[PDB]
């Protein structure tokens, strides 16, 4: 769906400021103020290869990034969809008391 | 003179926030 | 509740900010229903042979190794045939182009370019040669 209809690649590209607090970045100095994270999908390769300020990664690294940015994709409290907009809707005390 | 977009200074931006985002091919 | 609250509050509404002042009774109460780099230059080459051997440790091998992990990730590592038929390490610049598939294009270029290794580049027998010879090896980072 992502994928125009009659291109190969569709590209995301997000920037996000930058602080010396997270390790495991590349050509990215400490100093610098700009993260910059890439992702195509293309119908012919499957893989998980993203983009830091250009440079080809494994899904890996951008995970752990995200992760050290204390923000996560996973848990219902930072990305709310559909499903979790139900999910909440029905929602009891002892998952309140769980999150 | 000619016209300039203003600056994407993420100085400015708060930190982990998003200024321009780019959308290709879909 | 020591302080006249009152005499100041005398002094305003009245004396000063001219305001007026109305009981407005409850009239309608009776409502009618009506009804990472940057220190590092480039041009620099030289062998690598004991660039990896330290006589103090072992592992300067890794740190040499670990020039090159900066560059794994993206694989923009490689290093030039010199006389030896061989690459030779050197520094590598920052290189950026326009947008992120222009760099991919870049990387995939390197990739389809023959690759360099036909022989691991860290072997004993050759550096112990090149000592005899000339004695230089010598590492340029450490």
């Amino acid at each position: 769906d992502f994928i125009k209809n009659g291109q190969d690649v569709s590209k995301i590209e997000i920037t996000l400021k930058n602080s010396p607090n997270v390790t495991d970045i590349e050509y990215i100095d400490a100093r610098d103020e700009t993260i910059k994270i890439t992702r195509i999908i293309t119908r012919s390769k499957r893989r998980s290869d993203y983009l830091i300020n250009d440079y080809q990664v494994s899904e890996s690294v951008v995970k752990t990034l995200v992760a050290q940015l204390n923000i996560q994709l996973d848990n219902l409290c930072q990305f709310l969809s559909q499903e979790r907009v139900e999910e909440f809707a029905r929602l009891k005390s002892v998952k309140l008391l769980v999150e | 003179k000619r016209v300039k977009i203003a600056k994407p200074d993420l100085s400015s931006f708060q930190p982990g926030s998003i200024i321009k985002i780019r959308l290709q091919d879909f | 509740s020591q302080f006249n609250w009152f005499r100041i509050g005398a002094l305003y509404n009245t004396i000063s900010k001219n305001a007026p002042i109305t009981d407005h009774l409850m009239g309608p109460l009776s409502i009618e229903k009506k009804p990472l780099s940057k220190k590092l230059g480039p041009e620099g080459s030289i062998n690598l042979f004991k660039f990896i051997i330290d006589p103090n440790s072992f592992s300067r091998s890794i740190e040499n190794l670990f020039y090159t992990s900066f560059l794994i990730k993206e694989g923009k590592l490689l290093m030039e045939h010199d006389e030896e038929g061989l690459p030779t390490i050197k520094i590598k610049q920052s290189i950026s182009h326009t947008d992120s598939r222009s760099k991919e294009i870049e990387r995939q270029r390197r990739r389809a370019a023959h690759q360099n290794h036909i022989i691991f580049q860290m072997d004993m027998p050759t550096w112990r040669k090149l000592i005899k010879k000339y004695n230089i090896t010598s590492p340029f980072l450490d």
